[PDB]
RNA sequence: AAAGCGAAUGAUUAGGGACUCGGGGGCGAUUUUUAGCCUUCAUCCAUUCUCAAACUUUAAAUAUGUAAGAAGCCCUUGUUAC
RNA sequence: AGGUGUCCUAAGGGGGGCUCAUGGAGAACAGAAAUCUCCAGUAGAACAAAAGGGUAAAAGUCCCCUUGAUUUUGAUUUUCA
RNA sequence: ACAUACGACCAUACCUAGUGGAAAACUCGGGAUCCCGUCCGCUCUCCCAUAGAUAGGCCACUAAGGGCGGGGUUAGUACUCAGGUCGGUGACGACUGGGGAAUCCCCCGUGUUGUAUGU
């Protein structure tokens, strides 16, 4: 087909939402501020719940994004750990996916045992080449309909570039 | 299930915005500020210096206001900067100084007062805002104007204060300040007025190159490939410039053709006539949905 | 004592039409007003500055002041046994120019041409109104159009 | 005033189609979400019987502001610190 | 059928970037309800308080700088002699 | 006639789906030294105009499309101003001289235009 039809990764975000505020958010950024070498971002919490033991305004969360060959290696080593197998349902009618691990040393970080061990959430995002449309300032508009992704196409690169598999 | 939002009565009580605002292109906030004047003034115009950027190309208009649409008074554009020595970096900081100044020439000279009036002649980074000269023991105070950025973002280094620059210098009067020039220091609050030199000439261009070319000599020609095959070098762009400014306060009517095919305005009018399809009539809609239901049909 | 606000009574009179919210359209800011003008005025909901009371909202007076941003109007109001001079001071965004003295400065200047035209060949002309005069005789053929005869129509029920 | 509700906000009568993981009751091993066989409420969709002083896309009659010249219109050009 | 005798150094003034309520589909613990991503979304949100009007590159929301909530007096509008 | 910049009226211009686009323009596009800004050069800002592609944005056409705009019918109907020692126990109604609407339903259409520079 066209050139300008290709597949690419878009970003990819990974987050931990630890519940709770303290030493223990601070050794959650500690791990992801190592992983991957950027400033991680705080997220408070918008409701109040007395179940959770969570109120308005407090941090919870960390979270961070990252671009380019360095979203690529990460994914990759998610995926090693998932074994390069994935659920149907793991796939979204925009052309994305994601997943999730238990253990964070599992990727090998050299455990220490002064931060504790602590699990993530893997999501990535697709796209094709011309995104930008929709981004700019100036003359902002909407996307085409052959342009977009599906989940069948999406589903069918996971299969060729990684050689996993979905069922 | 869920309700469906986008219903029959979604549509019918939707109000669309000002065409021009769902083409994202024009800002009404700041536009009725721009053109309104006091009913004071009751004739007088307001002239509007507009700037926009394209990929390729630098767009520069002295424009007012009517009732029934804008009138514009001159126009400078960048790819006209090749009939003074200048064929490449069309859309680069000194080729913004060099179409702003061509304007402000162009501007005087139709309204006479280009012998008054002559601006800098010889660009340096300072900030300096035209004066009232004096005539037969009179003064006349100078043509004035006001910048249009239109969507851009004013940061400091932006290239829309470059084409304002050129056109102050030019002769015209629009009032700034200079907390918005590159090289400018927003800690102490003063200008270096030499790196504003550098920008005007076109040296971040020139130094960008003699840093590449030492350090990464695959990707400086792989950038520079134009640059190179016509032998131009760090050493000659001030001087390529500096010959230009004067060149364009000696004859800003030079005529510019380009190597695009050329037709005549009849000619051009017969050629696309030739690809446009027209609608459909009622007779012709019609048997199409009488066809197409002897087809479905038939299909069982 | 009832209530007696500035604004009280006017619900449905100072708000905007049905689809007709948002942006102001900017030929309003482009007109000019000069001293002797007649122009009505028409409250608009959204600009909040330079606002006339609700007795002034749907009247038409002469312009006597012309400032940055407002003209100032003479009214004449009515209270009991006279009439008192009003003079207003309103933002350009609720008046309007007005149409209703635009009839006669047409007939002013058609006037004055066919005058001099009648002068210069040497016939008598009009030169002012007449109320409808009633019809005059004329002659209708039944060619091709014969009269059809109609009757009234006996009781029904529709339901 | 009248009008409207297969038009927004409210009120309100009745069937039909689609549906099961929303609920309830059950029947083929209650096996089992096995949406197996049903089942009733719930939800969505195209329809259907009636309404509004403090509802509305529309919208009268009667009443109401201004104008219909000489203090008007057109040609030329004198003062000012605006 | 309802409201007032207060409240605010910002909840006043200027500039800049962003888009709200809600729904669908996805992700370890995580579920009806925590945090993260995409799509649809005419305002169905928010603007101290009663109700009505008004507002979408704002009048909402977050960020930066400030004190036009300052000085001297006159004209005009509503209730009205 | 087509394209771009600045506009006017502000859906006949909006929303959904499908097929095409000579020339030039517009666009996607390539690279982060300098000015500048981000958790992330995604956005904003700077440098190149070579390379690639009309895939999308943009333009045009199609659909017994939804909506919108214009007209017919509804209908001289509903309502209303003036009148009578008019009818009727009343509720309410008819007539004389005038003014005069709105749904359901049916048909048609799917932008017009100013200044400047070009193809
Ligand atoms: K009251
Ligand atoms: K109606
Ligand atoms: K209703
Ligand atoms: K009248
Ligand atoms: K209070
Ligand atoms: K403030
Ligand atoms: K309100
Ligand atoms: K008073
Ligand atoms: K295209
Ligand atoms: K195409
Ligand atoms: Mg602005
Ligand atoms: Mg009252
Ligand atoms: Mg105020
Ligand atoms: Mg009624
Ligand atoms: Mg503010
Ligand atoms: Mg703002
Ligand atoms: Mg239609
Ligand atoms: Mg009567
Ligand atoms: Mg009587």
């Amino acid at each position: 087909q066209n050139p300008m039809r290709e597949l690419r990764i878009q970003k990819l975000v990974l987050n931990i939402s630890v519940g709770e505020s303290g030493d223990r958010l601070t050794r959650a950024a500690k791990v992801l501020e190592q992983l991957s070498g950027q400033t991680p971002v705080y997220s408070k919490a918008r409701y109040t719940v007395r179940q959770f033991g969570i109120r308005r305004n407090e941090k919870i969360a960390v979270h961070v994004t990252v671009r380019g060959p360095k979203a690529e290696e990460i994914l990759e080593r998610g995926l090693k750990v998932k074994e390069y197998e994935l659920r149907r349902r793991n796939f979204s009618e925009t052309g994305n996916f994601g997943f999730g691990i238990s253990e964070h040393i599992d990727l090998g970080i050299k455990y220490d045992p002064s931060i504790g061990i602590y699990g993530m959430d893997f999501y990535c995002c697709m796209t094709r080449p011309g995104e930008r449309v929709a981004k700019r300032r100036r003359c902002k508009s909407r996307i085409g309909a052959s342009h977009r992704i599906t989940r069948e196409e999406t589903i069918r690169w996971f299969k060729q570039r990684f050689d996993g598999i979905v069922r | 299930f869920h309700k469906l939002v986008k219903n029959s009565a979604y549509y019918s009580r939707f109000q669309t915005k000002f065409k021009r605002r769902r083409q994202g292109k024009t800002d009404y906030y700041a536009r009725k500020r721009l053109i309104t004047q006091a009913k004071n003034k009751y004739n007088a115009p307001k002239y509007r210096l507009v700037v926009r950027f394209t990929n390729r190309d630098i767009i520069t208009q002295m424009v007012t206001s009517e009732i029934n649409g804008d009138k514009i008074f001159a126009a400078a554009y960048s790819h006209e900067l090749r009939a003074y020595g200048i064929n490449h970096g069309l859309t680069n900081w000194a080729a913004a100084y060099a179409t702003g100044l061509l304007l402000a020439r162009r501007v005087l000279a139709k309204l006479g007062l280009d012998k008054t009036f002559t601006g800098v002649e010889e660009p340096n980074g300072e900030y300096t805002l035209t004066e009232a000269a004096e005539t037969e023991d009179g003064e006349r105070r100078p043509f004035k104007a006001i910048l249009d950025v239109g969507l851009a973002r004013t940061s400091t280094g932006a290239r829309v204060f470059g084409v304002m620059k050129g056109a102050s210098d030019g002769g015209i009067f629009i009032p700034h300040s200079e907390n918005r020039f590159p090289g400018y220091d927003i800690e102490t609050e003063e200008l270096d007025t030499e790196v504003l030199k550098k920008y005007i000439y076109g040296g971040h261009v020139a130094e960008y190159m003699e840093t590449l070319a030492d350090d990464d000599e695959e990707r400086y020609k792989s950038q520079f490939v134009k640059y190179i095959e016509d032998d131009v070098e760090a050493d000659s762009l001030e001087e390529l410039y500096a010959e230009a400014h004067k060149q364009i306060r000696a004859d800003p009517f030079r005529k510019y053709v380009s190597d695009a095919p050329k037709k005549s305005k009849e000619e051009w009018k017969a050629e696309s006539l030739k690809y446009k399809k027209a609608k459909l009539s009622r007779e012709e809609r019609k048997a199409r949905v009488e066809a197409k239901i002897k087809q479905l049909l038939a299909e069982q | 004592g009832h209530a007696a606000g500035l604004r009280s009574g006017t619900r449905y009179a100072f708000s905007r039409g049905f689809r007709k919210h948002g942006q102001i359209p900017l030929s309003t800011y482009l007109r000019t007003y000069r001293v002797g003008d007649i122009v009505d005025i028409k409250v608009n909901g959204a600009v909040q500055k330079g606002m006339p009371h609700k007795f002034y909202h749907g009247k038409t007076g002469v312009v006597y002041n012309v400032t940055k941003s407002a003209v100032g109007v003479i009214v004449y109001k009515r209270v009991k046994h006279r009439y008192i001079e009003k003079r207003i001071n309103v933002r350009i965004e609720h008046v309007k120019p007005s149409r209703s003295r635009e009839d006669f400065l047409r007939r002013v200047k058609e006037n004055a041409e066919l005058k001099k035209k009648a002068k210069a060949e040497g016939v008598p002309v009009q030169l002012k109104r007449q109320p409808a005069m009633p019809r005059e005789a004329h002659t209708v053929s039944i060619a091709d159009n014969k009269p059809v005869t109609l009757a009234p129509v006996a009781y029904e029920t529709t339901i």
